[PDB]
DNA sequence: CCTGCATCCGTGAATCGAG
DNA sequence: TATAATGGGAGCTGTCACGGATGCAGG
């Protein structure tokens, strides 16, 4: 009555059904604010609280078609069998592959006619290195074994005479070597023909390009960069502590492990790359990537425009909860509200400490005017009861109790008959009951439990 | 409505963790557990009281409480200089913070994800005394217990670990909640080692076993004497409101007297005791008489020494012997005579 | 939106004996 | 203290007639 709430309101609030607002600090739901007194359910008080996000799992073998950190807008297809249906930021789970794309920097020559190439200072992938009227045969310039080195397209020969190195040629697209690996190559004798027009591959490029005039043909000492990929497959207890295209050199740990074998090392310098997935998590939060240490630390709600990382150079754009990724290196924002919302005896108690007699009392004088029938006859009611607690000096959150009485022993007896048996009352295992279970809650709360 | 079938409820939101989910958060929890130690090892501050902050921080400030481990009283304003405190240190050093941050979250999540196992374990426990809501509330403690002291390097799914400490936590409160008059774990055993060993041997002979046939199952130690002793103790109390007859309109405990509170016979026989021994004090004088008084007791409530009468009166203690030696014989040849205090004998 | 009727839940249902 | 185990289980049905509060469609 003095809360303004029926049965099975004040039921649901206090059997812990659904929850009741005592100061919503800013928060809305779609779109409509959040009033006080308002009972909100679980789903309602997780979405506010602690924000809302779902994970999608990936069917087995297949890749993702989104990548990390993309922003995902509601309907959008994460996965060939997967549709998000939330509007956020998609995330990684757990990367069952990773892929490491190795920078190389080499120098290579190749050997061609001066009126079918195209002078250039460099060149890029694709980039047309030659135009050949008629077929043209690359011939080694040294003697020893061949090494050969296939890429996705063109090719690397390394000609060497004992362990050491004789000679470097480079074999751009349109160019088909003649040898095979391990074999062994006297002066004179044809690589490759390169039939046609001849351009560079789609995967390394041309830095720098030295050429030399001899004869009817130029010799080019081109200074080349490009990457080869290396798959590193991933184990359950296993982790990844690299993130999305992150660079790493000789030594650095990328993946690690349960036994000191089987981490992934990085090899020499190289860019990591993540696929295949064990799922996607859509989060709907603000990412703050940052490049000095954070003030800020996860966990920590935050309203927009509050101090975060670098020194305070950035800041927080919407409502949310703090969560510090250090393997992204990024603060993320989980949008939600810092919200006061409660359930059982203790949020009653509370609204009806707030309660100011007085005023309710004059609200409900001036309803008592209304011609309304059933406007009078309940607020008569309420207030009957209002000038009941007023007139008597009781405080409305009397009706809830911090301390439950203890009947006298005496009153509950514990007595031996005549058999020499015990009898006793049904207060002692009702109050035994209490005791049990009010022991455990101050248990569970001082080793800490989930609030579940 | 229904509180068991609510919890359920309750329990099917949270989804059950993959194999790499899992592992994930038992091996965040475990670091977070070094990233406290390590915070320990440079701000020169407790473990426990860090613990309590980086869960407090994690948990929000919907829980604030004072920890009984803890020496310092935890409240708003002392977690807050604490936490300022922890976040005045460097990159490196201030990652640990975050990492013992992420631990808690992740025992948060990982606790609150296998809380079906709990339910289908406590489910079996049923009707030993412990409703069932309080059998899986049990389940939950030993379920944060296990989550706290396992192990991820083991590569044991969770489930193994976790169902030993659940079964150990139950098994304790079952042994310890249930009887009205609570008796000891270690005995507990005992008696319902005594329970398997006759409920053995009465399906093997056919009938119920003697005293002396339980005592040499057994084994050493064991006598007829000592079974009996057993079984005496592991009486449980009766209820008091136990309904006398088929209808509702008597108690058993109506039909049981009060031994202690005195019947006004006895109040009225105890003031004629009274009454009668201070006539009989009266046939003596008065100072022969407060000998007396204060030897038993009557004055004052206290029996003295010879030598305390003897400090008061002003005598040697040989007199007031002497003087009690005459009171008394005084009394019995007044007794002897009267016939008075003598039905007062019981 | 406000009255009226249907409907829900909670509360009662003699005394004394003995048992 | 370690294989792994992950949403319960039994309901009581043949009284009755009252006041009062809740909720419904109807004027
Ligand atoms: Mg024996
Ligand atoms: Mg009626």
């Amino acid at each position: 009555t003095l809360l303004d709430l029926s049965a099975t309101e004040l039921e649901q609030v206090l059997y812990f059904s659904k929850y009741i607002v005592l100061d919503p600090k800013g928060a809305i739901l779609n779109g409509v604010p959040v009033e006080k007194r308002q009972l909100l359910t679980d789903e309602e008080y997780r979405e506010l609280r602690y924000g809302k996000q779902e994970t999608y799992p990936l069917p087995p073998g297949v890749d993702a078609l989104v990548k990390d950190g993309e922003e995902v807008v509601k309907g959008q297809e994460l996965a060939p069998g997967v549709v998000s249906r939330l509007d956020g930021v998609a995330l990684y789970r757990f990367p069952r592959r990773v892929r490491v794309e190795y920078v190389k920097k080499e120098r290579a020559g190749l050997r061609l006619p001066l009126a079918a190439w195209v002078e250039k200072e460099a060149y890029k992938p694709g980039e047309i290195l030659a135009e050949l009227p008629e077929p043209y045969l690359f011939r080694a310039e040294e003697e020893g074994v061949v090494e050969l080195k296939e890429l996705e397209e063109g090719a690397f020969l390394v000609l060497r005479r004992e362990d050491e190195p004789v000679a470097t040629y480079f074999l751009p697209v349109g160019m088909t070597p003649l040898v095979v690996h391990g074999e062994i190559v006297e002066k004179g004798q044809p690589l490759a023909e390169a039939k046609g027009l001849l351009r560079m591959p789609r995967q390394v490029r041309a830095a720098q390009v030295e050429a030399e005039e001899e004869g009817e043909t130029v010799y080019l000492t081109l200074f080349l960069e490009w990457t080869e990929p290396k798959d590193y497959r991933v184990q359950p207890h296993m982790n990844v502590v690299v993130p999305e295209g992150a660079r790493v050199e000789a030594g650095d740990k990328i993946v690690a492990a349960i036994d000191p074998e089987e981490e992934v090392i990085a090899e020499a310098e190289g860019v990591v790359h993540l696929h295949e997935p064990a799922s996607i998590l859509v989060v709907k939060a603000r990412v703050y990537p940052f490049e000095d240490d954070v003030e800020v630390s996860t966990g920590d709600r935050v309203a927009p425009g509050d101090v975060l990382a670098d020194g305070g150079k950035v800041k927080s754009d919407v409502y949310g909860r703090v969560e510090v990724d250090l393997v992204r290196n990024v603060v993320r924002v989980v949008e939600s509200y810092d919200i006061d919302a409660r359930m059982g005896a203790e949020a009653i108690q509370q609204l009806l400490k707030e309660l100011d007699l007085e005023a309710l009392e004059k609200e409900l004088l001036e309803e008592m005017k209304h011609p309304s029938r059933a406007r009078r006859a309940k607020a008569r009611k309420r207030l009957e009861v209002v000038r009941a607690f007023l007139d008597s000096g009781n405080r409305p959150e009397w009706m809830i109790l911090e301390a439950v009485p203890v009947l006298p022993p005496d009153l509950r007896p514990m007595v031996q008959v005549d058999g020499g048996r015990f009898a006793t009352s049904d207060l002692n295992d009702l109050y035994r009951r209490l005791i049990n279970r009010n022991n455990r809650l101050k248990k569970l709360l001082a080793q800490g439990a989930p609030e579940i | 409505s229904d509180p068991v079938r609510q919890y359920l409820h309750e329990i099917g939101q949270v989804p059950l963790l993959t194999l790499e989910e899992e592992v994930e958060l038992a091996r965040k929890v475990e670091e977070g557990m070094e990233a406290i130690k390590k915070l320990s090892e440079i701000t020169g501050l407790d473990p426990d009281l860090i613990r309590e902050v980086v869960r407090a921080k994690i948990l929000g400030s919907a829980r604030v409480r004072h920890i009984p481990g803890l020496k310092e009283t935890l409240d708003p304003k002392t977690v807050e200089e604490i936490d300022q405190k922890l976040k005045s240190l460097p990159k490196e050093h201030k990652r640990y913070l975050h990492i013992a941050r992420e631990g808690e979250a992740a025992r948060q999540h990982l606790i609150e994800a296998n809380l079906r196992l709990v339910v289908s374990i406590a489910k079996k426990y049923t009707g030993r005394g412990l409703s069932f809501l309080d059998l899986i509330q049990e389940g939950n403690q030993g379920l944060i217990r296990a989550v706290e002291k396992f192990e991820y390097k083991r590569r044991f799914k969770f489930s193994t670990y976790a169902t030993w400490w659940i079964r150990q936590a139950i098994n304790r409160a079952i042994a310890d909640q249930a009887r009205t008059i609570r008796i000891p774990v270690h005995m507990v055993e005992t008696i319902n080692k005594l329970s398997r060993t006759a409920r053995q041997l009465q399906q093997e002979l056919g009938r119920e076993p003697t005293y002396e046939e339980i005592a040499e199952a057994m084994g050493p130690g064991w006598d007829a004497k000592r079974v009996e002793e057993t079984l005496k103790i592991a009486q449980e109390p009766v209820s008091l409101e136990t309904p006398i007859g088929d209808e509702k309109d008597s108690f058993y405990g109506d039909f049981i007297p009060d031994e202690h509170l005195p019947s006004p016979v006895d109040a009225a026989t105890q003031s004629l005791l009274s009454e009668e021994l201070e006539k009989a004090l009266s046939k003596l004088s008065e100072r022969e008489a407060m000998v007396l008084k204060l030897r038993k007791g009557l004055i004052d409530g206290r029996e003295h020494t010879l030598e305390e009468v003897g400090a008061f009166f002003g005598v040697t203690r040989e007199r007031i012997r002497q003087i009690e030696n005459k009171a008394l014989r005084k009394l019995k040849y007044h007794e002897s005579r009267t016939r008075k205090l003598r039905d007062f004998l019981d």
